[PDB]
């Protein structure tokens, strides 16, 4: 009946909670538990650690900067290394989300060197994979015509992403290697590297089938999609995108299918196929009206007046404008 | 835009050394 004991019970409840998937009853449990207190530094080090966490997956990033920074200098305070790894990979990560690239990289560097030291290879991992991520990242936020310190922003990552994959390949770790596969082929992609994005994003989709995991495999569809286009093979490109929206509607998600509708009305023209275009085309619109979607719902028209001023018909084209136009103005 | 797998974060718990 310590102020110790009730401490532990109610940073239970908001693990508990929190693995349920409840993360807003959680948070408030993990805030009552700091509420009451307790005298030991690590009990309160996991409580907010784990508050960092379900403040990043609920997007208020903002926080979960503040309470993995408490999380980090409290495991210098007690000289838990373990701890202080952690903590640095979780502000890294949030740094990265935040647009804060610089000390993203010290503290995820952090994380792989203590791990380094202290032998601990599951953390060395997962420390090469947030780096590959925020170098990825990095390279991304600028702006094949890259500044030099964005390539190589860039091929770090991939080479970051390579060296993760050959230890969890010993770890025996297949969640990991999906990840991994997966933001290297993006990598690629942007290298314009589109043969190893392909080769990245197929291994990626074998691991989401594995799984069972259809959102993934849906993604790693997507991916290869689009690195198809810029290989030319526009064909093959369809036949995935195709395979996306089969997908969509299996997972009941709107805005997703969206997506794929879109996507095939733009690769047909690619083709010179105007008719198919249209009728996806107007399937996205409609599914994007029906979500509230005011950018999507502009982009389908310049597409359809396009597309309609392809096959000949220069009225439903030059009819087309003016609802864009209307969406635009408002 | 290229489809970006989820971060990982690292977890601690209260139950560890206990």
């Amino acid at each position: 009946g310590s102020m110790e004991a009730s401490c532990l019970e109610l940073a239970l409840e908001g693990e508990r909670l929190c693995k349920s998937g409840d993360c807003r009853a959680g948070v408030s449990f993990f805030e009552a538990a700091v509420q009451v207190g307790t005298e030991d530094l690590k009990t309160l080090s996991a409580i907010y650690s784990q508050l960092g966490n379900a403040y990043f997956y609920l997007h208020d990033y903002a926080k979960a900067l503040e309470y993995h920074h408490h999380d980090l200098t409290l495991a210098r305070t007690i000289g838990d290394q373990l701890g202080e790894a952690k903590a640095s990979g979780n502000l890294g990560n949030t740094l990265k989300v935040l647009g804060n690239f610089d000390e993203a990289i010290v503290c995820c560097q952090r994380h792989l060197d203590i791990s380094r030291e202290l032998n601990d290879k599951v953390g060395e991992a997962r420390a090469l994979y947030n780096l590959g991520n925020v170098y990825h990242a990095k390279g991304k936020s600028f702006g094949g015509e890259f500044p030099e310190e964005v390539r190589d922003a860039l091929q770090a990552a991939v080479d970051f992403y390579e060296e993760n994959l050959s230890l969890v390949t010993a770890l025996g770790d297949r969640a990991a290697q999906g990840r991994a596969f997966g933001n290297l082929g993006n990598t690629h992609y942007l290298l314009g590297n589109f043969r190893d994005a392909v080769i990245a994003h197929e291994q990626r989709l074998l691991i989401a089938k594995e799984f069972g995991d259809k959102a993934a495999e849906r993604r790693a569809y997507s991916n290869l999609g689009n690195a198809y286009i810029f290989l030319g093979e526009f064909e093959t490109a369809s036949e995935y995108y195709k395979k996306t929206l089969l997908l969509a509607r299996q997972l009941k998600d709107r805005a997703v299918e969206a997506q794929s509708c879109y996507s095939l009305g733009n690769t047909y023209t690619l083709l010179q196929d105007y008719e198919k275009a249209i009728d996806y085309h107007l399937k996205h619109l409609a599914i994007a009206q029906e979500l509230n979607d005011r950018i999507g719902e502009g982009r389908a028209c310049w597409s359809l007046g396009n597309a309609y001023t392809a096959l000949g018909n220069h009225d439903q084209a030059m009819h087309f404008a003016e609802k864009h136009l209307e969406i635009s103005r408002e | 835009h290229m489809e970006m797998e989820p971060e990982t974060m690292e977890t601690k718990s209260v139950t560890d050394y206990f």
